[PDB]
């Protein structure tokens, strides 16, 4: 408790991340309070969206600290996949609520102005501009999604600025607009996470695999290639398996070393080559 | 009993084709790869290719355009065909069995010498070689068989059909006037010559010449 | 391709000593703890015979006096103790890359006490004289070293024009050498002189060996 | 797309999901009509909650259809993981709605407003015929489990609404309304816990729980093979339900019988239930 | 363990014919297209020599007249053409399961034309006589078939008490057999009689062969 | 040149321990596993165990409680130790080089016969067997060498120190009164006996007895 209070003072980038998440959570609480006091659905939607952006950053940190952990009998590959899972979960929790936001919009669109202090929208604009300025420059699929979501938050704050200045009802249209923006923002992160979780061939490995297969086929005494499976374990960590059929007298040591060289040059960290001697 | 025997033309015209048949025994072509390797005094040992049990063939990239290796498992034969034979293709060609599960060649054939030249096959001329008169009889007396004027390699020179082999010194051939000279020397006890029969047997497979000439005193 | 350089080109070792042959590879022939390097021995007029495979493994049936060692790019074939049969050319072959390549070869020469050459002379045979030629041949058998000088005297006249020297490889039993020095002439050239002598100059003794005949 | 509909009706689970989705959408059109007759006050909220449900069954049906697609270059293992992903999404859906039901209780906990109950009854009957259809939820395991849990959550929500309403009119106990929602959100979270645990385990490349208890014996039997020196880098994971993938590297003797070792290792792990096995064999120096 | 049953227990095959030996395994010795069955040949007083490995692969150097076939539990070793040297015991061994187990063995007998036994007799030596015993040995060399009858006549008296018969394995060049029929007695038993005769009854001729000596 | 040679005690008392040393040549124990297999007339060929190049051992499960195999790579030796030997352990024990990458044994030693009994070693009794007087001289004459009174098996019986091999017909031993007897029959042209010398050499390694009996006419 007290150790974490003094630890972030020693470092600088972790202190900046702490300021990021703390301001996000504080302003999310503020927007939720004001949207409860008022009836600003756009403000409530931005609160929920950012609320979940801050949870995305926190879950990314938790996923990193869990992925640091060791492997064991149950988890032979380690807890690295949690990283991917975290991102995926974020997208799901970003697609559910936004869609539900859609609901409140169109519902209201069919069947409580309370201006009070509607000027907090420009404050949200300033905060989101600061956030995207700080984040303008294995943590690939943890913070890229967060960057996309804070860009969407800036656009949504612009939208709620428009809704507020129109209020002086254009609230349901901005609600469905931010819902569409959130969905289109979470499409690519969800696509990457789905690709990894579906045991798909790594996209950075796809175009170099026919060349690898041709080079492996050229090895002396190799007859055919079977059952080639390649997938992404986590960021830049690829797992590959293949079964070679070889001549009945083939040099299996040499073929194993050459196949491992061929696939190591292509970026496959873990490779499993099963060599089967043919009858003829 | 693992044995590889090559059979091919000793003399090949330039820019023509060379065809060697390697017959194997003691092992099957259905589970062993056979390598083809040539050795020449200029380029040393050069690997030509390998045929695998399923018929897959791998070649040296410098011969990919003019080489072809095939085989038939029934008669246990491997066929080696090279095209565009040039002046530096004259070499001893061996078919070698691959060492199982290794990159080495565990058994080798005796090899066939291939000479690429426009000269024609000349049968050898065999000349006896006895010491002058009876001077220096001693206990060890040297006899010789001279092979002049043959083309190309090789000739097998033996003494009493190979029954006697100790003290037999056969000398390598030498080129002059586009033809070849060779000498074979043998040392025999003085009480054995001219007591019983001593003979020089010369075999020249290029011209299919067989000689079993007797050695007689002067 | 991978170029294999063998040093030294020739080696001279005595009986019961150690011989070391070194092969250098341009690129590494190692893969995952296996050095794909093999050693062959080629005797006089024989196909190469495998000695070592994978740089340290004895082929089944070859003598225990042969040994292999090395990794990456440096390899050593060691013969200890050296026998008389070990007189041959030794080759290193890599199989880590396509194509297979062999070394240049190292010829091992067996060292022993010097021996005086057994010198004999031979006139042309009657069949060869009737053919149209005349070859006079001097044989020098069972000597050491390779360096030997042969002179041809024809009634005291020195001739270096039509003389051919042929050497033999080192014997696998007694580790000696043989030399054939032949001279060729026509009928008139052979018959216009009488005496022919082959002269053998060797490092064993300062006095050269004379072998002569007449007519 | 004409042949797509024939494929949907060919499969048992795909056709059941399609029929349930179509029935939900017909109930949807009838509901939305009664809403656009100016009675939309709570109706349109129910309508978009049920449209979210229809999205959940659509996700399950799409996963069932895609999982049977032939494998290709990009998807070497096929599309079977779309099953597991469905069980991950559906469970992750049911938690989210749970919280909202939780939140809904708060909406009637501080200042509950009193704002003809028939649509709940037809939704209930829909839910009973659905749970009758999807009784199998006790590669289509994660899809059926998630869809059955979704149907059970909706059935529970109907029970809660009906119970709250019958205490409203005939009994008049206002206190018992939020507690029903609190309890029933608790119940649906506990219902979806196991499916989420299994889906997270599968997607985290964890060792299969059914395979985990018999793996040391398999390692011991592989160790007893003649000429095997050691085992290392053994990795076993779940591709889809009941399909396990295993990889391992053996060190063996320099002259060991690799063919026999490979056959015996594959037999040992085939009796254990591993469907895809990759045994790399490395010959030692000595 | 896997039980291997070899049928027939013995096989008689003439020259240049085909010999077939079957091995039946209790369980399958197959794995992924490989049959882990091997065939050995054990000659007279020799260690087993591997002929076939993995049920179809000839060992390096064995003659081509041996062949193997089969899968799962049934395997066949075929010798064609059958030579005289192929007279031996043939064993099937599985290596699919621990422990390695061998077949019972099939003895291949070479069939040929019948030969009359060369019969000789040998009385007790003087050294054995002075020792205290007396052994009379009748030798029957180079005959066919195995079956032969030996009788001992002592002045017209038949004795089947102290006779020991020793067979030999079939010859590898001439495919024959040998018989050593020995009789043992003491001093007085040997010297109280004069004539001893060994009698050879064979299928080759109806008349038995008489080999006699006196004193 | 691949050779395996077993050295072990021919006679072992029942319930003692048997130690055999197999010395190998032509191959190294650093890449070859060595099997131990015994053969008896009752149980036939029977696998006992194997030692691998890294020192891993595998045993027949019926012998796991009383068998041990060790080795030393430097001197190229493999040691076989069995405990509590009973009467059924009398067999010919062989050390066998396994065929590489296969489950078969491609090289075998000559084997050592181990007899488990409480009897003592008896040196052999060698007796000549000449034809009776000169009856039936003919052109072919048979002689015999009777080795009676040795224990245990085996003995090597040879004629003229291996110079003469044709016509040698040695017979297997017969057991009576705990004691072993055998005969060896040889044939020779009549122009050779008694013209020159023929001898029967009997070697009994169990008692280390060498006999060079001279066959003489009566």
């Amino acid at each position: 408790i007290s150790g974490w209070f003094r630890s972030i003072l020693s470092d600088k980038t972790s202190r900046n991340l702490f300021f990021f998440l703390c301001l996000n959570l504080s302003f999310a609480f503020v927007e939720l309070l004001y949207g409860i006091w008022s009836n600003c659905l756009g403000l409530i939607s931005d609160s929920f969206h950012m609320f979940f952006d801050s949870t995305a950053i926190l879950a990314g940190l938790a996923a990193s600290v869990i992925s640091k952990w060791r492997d064991n009998d149950a988890f032979s590959y380690g807890y690295v996949r949690a990283e991917v899972l975290a991102g995926f979960v974020n997208g799901l929790f970003l697609i559910f609520t936004a869609f539900f936001i859609f609901s409140e919009g169109v519902e209201r669109a069919l069947a409580v102005h309370h201006e009070r202090l509607l000027l907090v929208s420009i404050l949200g604009f300033v905060v989101n501009l600061i956030g995207i300025f700080v984040f303008k420059h294995p943590s690939r699929q943890i913070l890229q999604g967060v960057f996309l979501h804070i860009l969407a938050d800036t656009l949504g704050s612009i939208g709620v600025i428009a809704s507020a200045i129109m209020m002086q009802i254009a609230d349901p249209i901005c609600s469905i607009l931010i819902a569409i923006l959130i969905v289109v923002s979470v499409i690519p992160l969800l696509r990457e996470s789905v690709g990894i979780l579906m045991q798909r061939t790594p996209p950075l490995l796809e175009n170099s695999l026919p060349q690898c297969y041709q080079r492996v086929q050229q090895l002396q005494g190799v007859y055919s290639l079977q059952e080639q499976h390649f997938w992404t374990l986590c960021s830049d960590v690829y797992v590959g398996t293949l079964k070679l059929i070889v001549a009945p007298d083939a040099d299996a040591r040499w073929i194993l070393s050459q196949t491992h060289n061929i696939f190591t040059q292509a970026g496959v960290r873990q490779l499993y080559v099963q060599i089967d001697f043919a009858a003829m | 009993e693992v044995q590889l025997q090559e059979s091919g033309p000793g003399l090949v015209a330039p820019s023509q084709s060379l065809s060697i048949t390697c017959t194997v025994s003691g092992f099957s072509l259905t589970n062993y790869a056979v390598h083809w390797v040539r050795q020449s005094p200029g380029k040393g040992l050069e690997w030509l290719g390998v045929i695998w049990s399923n018929g897959r063939t791998d070649y040296n990239a410098a011969f990919i355009s003019r080489l072809s290796i095939s085989k038939d498992n029934s008669k246990s034969q491997v066929f080696f065909k090279m095209n565009s034979l040039q002046a530096d293709d004259t070499a001893i060609y061996y078919c070698a069995r691959k060492l199982a599960y290794e990159g080495a060649m565990d058994y080798w054939g005796q090899g066939t010498s291939v000479t690429v030249s426009s000269a024609k096959t000349t049968p050898p001329s065999v000349y006896p070689l006895a010491p002058g008169s009876a001077a220096q009889t001693n206990s060890m007396v040297t006899l010789g068989c001279l092979v002049k004027g043959y083309f190309p390699e090789p000739v097998t020179v033996t003494w009493n059909s190979g029954s006697l082999s100790s003290g037999v010194h056969t000398f390598p051939a030498v080129l002059q006037s586009d033809l070849y000279t060779l000498s074979s020397s043998v040392t025999v006890p003085s009480s054995t010559w001219p007591s019983e029969t001593v003979t020089c047997n010369v075999a020249h497979p290029a011209s299919s010449t067989k000689v079993d000439k007797k050695i007689v005193p002067r | 391709d991978i170029v294999l350089t063998q040093s030294p080109a020739s080696l001279a070792v005595s009986l019961r000593r150690r011989a070391t042959i070194s092969c250098r590879a341009s690129e590494s022939v190692d893969g995952y703890g296996h050095s794909f390097m093999h050693w062959y021995q080629q005797k006089s007029g024989q196909p190469p015979k495998l000695l070592i495979y994978r740089a340290s493994n004895l082929e089944s049936g070859v003598p225990a006096r042969f040994s292999g060692s090395g990794s990456r790019t440096d390899f050593t074939l060691t013969i200890d103790p050296v026998e008389a049969d070990d007189a041959a050319t030794y080759y290193c072959q890599q199989s880590n890359e396509d194509p297979y390549t062999f070394g240049s070869g190292t010829k091992l020469e067996i060292k022993r006490a010097d021996a005086a050459p057994t010198v004999s002379i031979f006139p042309p045979s009657s069949e060869q004289l009737t053919s149209g030629g005349a070859s006079v041949v001097c044989f020098l058998n069972n000597f050491y070293p390779k360096d030997i000088n042969v002179k041809w005297k024809i009634d005291g006249s020195e001739r270096q024009n039509g003389v051919l020297n042929s050497w033999t490889d080192q014997d696998s039993k007694d580790s000696t050498y043989s030399m054939s020095s032949t001279l060729t002439l026509t009928k008139d050239e052979y018959e216009r002189h009488n005496s022919y002598t082959c002269e053998a100059t060797h490092k064993t003794s300062t006095s050269p060996i004379v072998k002569s005949f007449n007519r």
